[PDB]
């Protein structure tokens, strides 16, 4: 029902979770808390799940192929004023789990891959080194 | 407009014209050339019609997109 209020009201003025289909399985973090006794994930810095819905209604906005200009736009948009935003495991699952279920021309899935390049990963990388050892 | 009923109606008695068989050779050769990609965008409308989300709808519209661009070239 975001899809919806999005239409009339745009997205400076709404600033003043977000994942559909998001469990513990089918995520590239949740899946190892209960069976590798993985840390739960933090509490990043409702400031950031609107964002998170945004960004999805984007992406799922590109796989129509309609318009793939204006949502490109409106996705380095995001990516250069929040570049954090791109940062959260459980988006990134939820992005490759909806480009695993749908119909994107291949420099559109490009572009969406591409812009999950340059992110670290710092938790789940140092709780498999919690894990490790 | 955002009116999927209203879209349902203008698109829909075409599938129905398209669902009784072609008839001539000008017929038969855009059923060859269109109809697989016109069945499966029929599919997923009716897969968003029975349950409500734009992820069904988004492939419809990507396939119907395609048939366009074809046909208008
Ligand atoms: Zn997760």
């Amino acid at each position: 029902s975001f899809h919806l209020l999005r239409q009339q009201m745009s997205l400076t003025e709404i600033m003043n979770t977000g994942l559909q289909e998001h469990t513990d399985d089918n995520c590239l973090y949740c899946v190892c808390i209960e069976i590798l006794g993985f840390q739960p994930s933090n509490q990043l810095s409702m400031c950031r799940i609107l964002l998170r819905k945004e960004v999805l209604r984007l992406v799922i906005n590109l796989s129509s192929s309609v318009s793939t200009k204006c949502h490109e736009t409106g996705l380095l948009t995001i990516k250069e004023k929040y570049p954090q935003t791109f940062d959260d495991i459980c988006l990134y699952s939820e992005v490759s789990h909806l480009l695993s279920h749908c119909t994107f021309r291949l420099p559109c899935r490009r572009f969406i891959q591409e812009l999950f390049q340059d992110v670290q990963f710092l938790q789940m990388h140092e709780e498999a080194e919690a894990v490790l050892a | 407009e955002r009116n999927v009923k209203g879209m349902f109606e203008v698109l829909e008695p075409l599938h129905a014209m398209m669902e009784r068989g072609p008839q001539t050779l000008k017929e038969t050769s855009f059923n060859q050339a269109y109809g697989r990609d016109l069945m499966e965008a029929q599919e997923w409308c009716r897969k968003y019609m029975k349950s409500g989300n734009v992820k069904d709808l988004t492939q419809a519209w990507d396939l119907y997109y395609h048939v366009f661009r074809r046909i208008s070239k």
